[PDB]
């Protein structure tokens, strides 16, 4: 819980608990007992809804796909949906198992093949690569059930890189890849339908659990432009004769006059 | 230089006529494109000692090991295996030795 | 010219006046060198592997042939040596040849991460193992040759994770 | 007063604040329980751990800021750089010391921060990875040059807007990072101790830059009554508890 | 507190601010 | 878990732990403490994902069938799907119960009759042989359920023969059958549909459990050609005037130059 | 049999003798009772202490010998060379390993010695100090070229007579130095461990060469029944218990 | 550790390398 408020009478002190220093890079400890006359207040609120586990552990949407010919593919990443990508880009390193739930409006009999990294996925339905011996697969009938399965932390390091300030190839190389793109791939999910019944919309809800965030950061203050790319200059009109005009798309509203708001 | 495809093993028939092939190798020119001295690549040594392996020139930078037939191959008598070493050498001059092993099949 | 023939398991070394790079084995458990051995064919079922490799070089030649070879392992991130003065700065050993023909270089586990991907990429690459003439190969005759083999295995601290399909098997036809 | 002595070199200050300790942890060595390579790491400990003072920059009216990538800034600073190039991996904490002093007539402020994984944004438009040559400028630093529509777009130039931290996040929230402020009214230097912050015990010192030192002129530099319109800023960085492993040939060319 | 799948990664959700706001020596 | 790494200083020993012998048929015990200077590394990885139980126990696909006239038949064998046949041909003798799951896209009411060896199966739907008194049968409705049942080890020996170097009849016999074909038959499954609703695709996923592998072997290094037959020469074009050309179909890739890779 | 493992590298031999230990002392660190500078010395200990194998030389019929100055031979060998150039002083013991193997048909012998302070004689005539460029040839070694009246005399060429040890003292008395013999009949290698032999705790690694490795073909190389008339000799040197002090800029130019 | 079908064959998955790598006398 949060601490209670202590009483505070009139104080005439020579050590001001108000005059701090912003330059020292430390925040002030000034509680309202230092500025005014407080009363004892049994305060029992908790920030239990703010800890990383309950903050991120809510099973948001990570990606949508569309079964074209009873087949669709999705490479696991949080980079497509800005709302959850921002909550992740709060922190630098994150370590979490994830719990994938598939909300599909299809009807019939579907199959999900979690392709671990480094192998070839089925390039279409009724491919030979679907008969797999070791690639873990999930069968389900969308009516009567939502398929769900946990992927443990597949990291190749002690955490996930939300931001990576490095490359993967040495200096003189030519196809160097900035960012977190090479640092990790979580495989991919290949969906197919064995029947013909339902729609084609598949939503992948992923819930980070057993989270352990590592380095806080300034939350993203600009709308994204690409994935894995942390650009923010939006090039809105590529066709017209202004393509070289780059919007900014921030969220700082302006007020008409200071000292009047 | 790099002798392409020549750490390798050949195969010649016992009663082989003069001129029959043994192997086909090529040569990379060290990415400065200095051609090969016109007499090279050659054969420096054989393993037990031998002639009749002449290295001809196929069209381009492809060469070939060809038995010239001055010495006869009789597998039912010796020797049966030869290890020739090929010495390509270019204009600026950077040698490369590589060994071609020649086995003689047993024609019944 | 050798795949499909038993002669694809040995290379021929000879007496050369100057040092040469005899052989390079890129530590990639997806490379056809390792991906066809017991080590590689087990490790290819698993997306990640973390441990130390053993590579045992054997020279098959006469009893009078001798020579020294330098077996160097260039750690990850390091360029292929292409000179013995550069190859000998990484993990290397130097093995004689006499009364005993087999020698083992233990490619140690040097890595940033904790697991190295099986399908070799640029981020987790494993480096190279290059075999160099240390002093020569001196056979008892003028044009003698020696045939060098190599085996690979895993040290007791080798581990694997994330079982998957192996790329070392295919089915295009239907078995009838 | 203050005095910070690492091997062979000494830093002295007279109007200095309390030294910031990034995330409350001092730089330490790699414990066996956390190590993952087998080779024995090397410990220079007196020729690598010392104060390498990079070039001085010119703080003018209209300078937007400078950022130094670490350990890339020290890649040619003595035996620390020599070990960076000769070892496959390495970890190191740093002791970053910033120095700027003008007068009792000058005014202004600098927000001196230390960003782990400062993944820079592209200078705009199409999806292009920022060039290797630009996020690895060396000790010369990188002048920020400020935002505009006329900044060059070729070769993956990094982002030049200092308000958005050159990465898309607002300035002023940068204070979540280990930081300090050089207010020419009150202090004239800033010291920051940073441990090795990375999710892996050691990684290549050339491909990856863990930290990034960023100095932004929060408030411009007024000359006041004195004909001095610019002041030099000097950055004196010192590795501390550095260790490298996996020896190999020089990763130069 | 039962774990029905006999595994740690299958469990549900699991459960000092001076590292920031005071990172001084 | 795997063992930790021990420290190792500079050693000048007269008993080389490096110079072994490949001829003696024993692998070398050389750990990196023998070649270089190591540090103590608390190493806690496990090979738990490699033991035979978790290696083979993954419920792969064993065979597909197609209900022609509400009827299809499948004789239990791992010989049709190369990916799992290879994982089995890793070992010589295998002893395992198996857990059969039927993934059918049919709709309606299906029946599976596990015909033990030696009796006549129903040659079609609405056959009289379906009314059985003792042949164990499984009824299910494909919507709302995947039928699953365990077959214990039906061996007539202490294990299964993955490879059998013998025949079943004496020398002078005429229809001798090489291989493992006579050594064992696990019965067969006869599927039929009582309704008319759904599709015809039936997949049989079989999970070896309580495994006990017995003799390791060189994993198959060539694509299969037949079942029970361990041939590998593929005769690709039977029609054309090359039928007597036999491809090999191995997986050994070639490199342009040694000492350059 | 034998096996010598220093950091990161391993030496193996099969027909090898007992390792010579120069003057019965193993290379050790500089004890406080014997030190004279105050600065703390640096200990690489795994990136400097390893087997750097110099170039191979060609032993022919008529080769008179080769001499390598140490630590000058390693001045560009990895971080050992980098520390040699970046530190004012330094001391190090060495583990010199010589390798030459021919056959059971070849004959000959090499006297492999290690001379402390091998002050070379001038190639003859007037009083002239031998050139700096010649007594510091690097890792390439120096072929001795044998005595003659036609050897060049310009620029302080060192003495080229291998019988007089190139310094005025008779060969064959060279066995007073820590030495060994490679008799192609019995052994094919030679190992020598040498401590830091110098009358001062540390001295500049570039101006002064404490040791000198000298390999002389005592008896020529007969090919016997085999068409092989020459054999390569390889010298694999490894610093051991090396420590440097007094950091400074690179003493290159 | 409950076995719901009261049979051994119905259970789930159950649970020295020198026989190889050193088969010497």
């Amino acid at each position: 819980v949060v601490p209670d408020t202590k009483p505070s009478g009139p104080q005439h002190t020579t050590k001001p608990s108000i005059l701090g220093a912003m330059e020292i890079g430390a925040s002030s400890n000034a509680t309202p007992e230092s500025t005014i006359e407080t009363r004892y207040v049994y305060n029992t609120n908790t920030n239990a809804e703010a800890d990383v586990e309950m903050f991120l552990g809510r099973s948001a949407l990570w990606g949508k796909v569309t079964l074209t010919r009873q087949y669709a593919k999705w490479e696991i990443n949080f980079q497509e949906q800005a709302h959850i990508r921002k909550k992740f880009e709060f922190f630098t390193y994150l370590r979490f198992d994830m719990e994938v739930t598939i909300v599909t409006n299809n009807k019939g009999l579907m199959q999900i093949m979690f392709v671990p990294p480094g192998i070839d996925h089925p390039e279409t339905h009724d491919d030979r690569k679907w008969d797999s011996a070791s690639n873990p697969s999930v069968f389900f009938q969308p009516k009567s059930g939502f398929p769900r399965f946990t992927i443990p932390f597949t990291g190749l390091a002690s955490a996930y890189y939300m931001f990576y300030d490095g490359y993967d190839k040495p200096k003189g190389s030519d196809n160097n890849e900035y960012g977190i793109a090479p640092t990790n791939d979580m495989g991919l999910l290949c969906f197919r339908t064995l029947d013909n019944s339902g729609g084609n919309d598949v939503k992948i809800y992923v819930k980070p659990k057993h989270i352990t965030a590592w380095v806080p950061r300034p939350p993203r203050a600009t709308q994204y432009t690409h994935k894995y790319s942390t650009n923010y200059h939006y090039k809105p009109n590529s066709s017209g004769p202004d393509e070289h005009v780059l919007k900014d798309r921030h969220f700082i509203k302006t007020r008409p006059l200071i000292s009047s708001a | 230089l790099h002798l392409i495809l020549l750490p390798a093993t050949g195969n010649v028939a016992e009663n082989s006529p003069p001129g029959t092939s043994v192997h086909k190798f090529s040569v990379k020119l060290s990415a400065s494109l200095s051609p090969v001295i016109p007499g090279f690549p050659q054969i420096v040594n054989s393993n037990p000692l031998t002639e009749a392996f002449r290295v001809n020139w196929l069209s381009g930078t492809y060469f070939e090991v060809v038995t010239t037939g001055m010495e006869q191959l009789d597998f039912e008598t010796g020797p049966n295996i030869f290890d020739l070493q090929i010495y390509v050498k270019d204009e600026v001059g950077v040698t490369d030795l590589q060994v071609l092993t020649v086995q003689v099949t047993d024609v019944n | 010219g050798e795949v499909g023939k038993v002669s694809m398991y040995y290379i021929t070394v000879t007496k050369k006046t100057v040092t040469e790079r005899i052989l390079v084995l890129p530590l990639e458990m997806s490379n056809t060198l390792f991906a066809t051995t017991l080590l590689g064919e087990v490790l290819n079922y698993y997306a990640n592997w973390s441990g130390s490799i053993t590579i045992t070089f054997m020279c098959v030649c006469d009893a009078f042939s001798t020579g020294k070879f330098l077996v160097a392992y260039t750690p990850p991130g390091g360029k292929l040596p292409e000179d013995r003065k550069q190859a000998m700065l990484g993990v290397h050993i130097i093995w004689d040849l006499g009364l005993q023909s087999s020698c083992t270089i233990v490619v140690p586990w040097i890595s940033s991460g904790f697991y190295r991907r099986t399908k070799a990429d640029s981020f987790t690459h494993g480096g190279y193992v290059s075999l160099w003439y240390q002093t020569a190969f001196v056979p008892p005759v003028s044009g003698g040759t020696g045939s060098i083999l190599a085996t690979c295995s895993a040290c007791p601290d080798m581990s694997v994770r994330m079982l998957r399909d192996s790329p070392m098997m295919e089915q295009k036809n239907e078995l009838q | 007063l203050k005095q910070i002595t690492i091997g062979n070199s000494t830093i002295t200050t007279q109007d200095s604040l309390h030294t910031v300790l990034a995330y409350g942890e001092w730089p330490t060595y790699l414990s066996d329980i956390d190590a993952t390579s087998v080779d024995k790491p090397t410990h220079p400990e007196t020729s690598a751990d010392r104060f390498y003072t990079l070039d001085s920059v010119e703080w003018q009216v209209g300078s937007h800021g400078w950022w130094w990538k670490l350990p890339d800034a020290l890649k040619d600073m003595g035996v620390f750089g020599q070990n960076m190039y000769y070892h496959s991996m390495g970890r190191s904490g740093f002791i970053i010391h910033t120095q700027c002093n003008a007068t009792k007539f000058h005014s202004g402020a600098l927000i001196v921060a230390v960003i782990p994984e400062h993944q820079l944004a592209y200078v705009g438009g199409v999806k292009v990875n920022v060039g290797y040559d630009h996020t690895h400028p060396g000790q010369s630093g990188h002048q920020i040059r400020g935002p505009s529509q006329s900044n060059d777009r070729s070769g993956g130039k990094p982002d030049e807007d200092p308000l958005f931290n050159c990465n898309g996040t607002l300035l002023g929230n940068i204070t979540i990072f280990p930081h300090q402020i050089i207010n020419l009214r009150t202090n004239n230097s800033s010291t920051i101790v940073v441990p090795y912050i990375n999710c892996v015990p050691m990684d290549n010192m050339l491909k990856h830059n863990n930290l990034s030192l960023v100095i932004i002129p929060l408030v411009p530099l007024r000359p006041g009554s004195s004909g001095i319109n610019s002041v030099p800023i000097t950055v004196t960085i010192a590795p501390y508890k550095s260790e490298f492993s996996g020896a190999m040939e020089a990763q130069r060319q | 507190n039962i774990n029905y799948y006999k595994d740690s990664a299958s469990s549900g959700l699991s459960r000092d601010p001076s590292k920031f706001t005071q990172p001084l020596v």
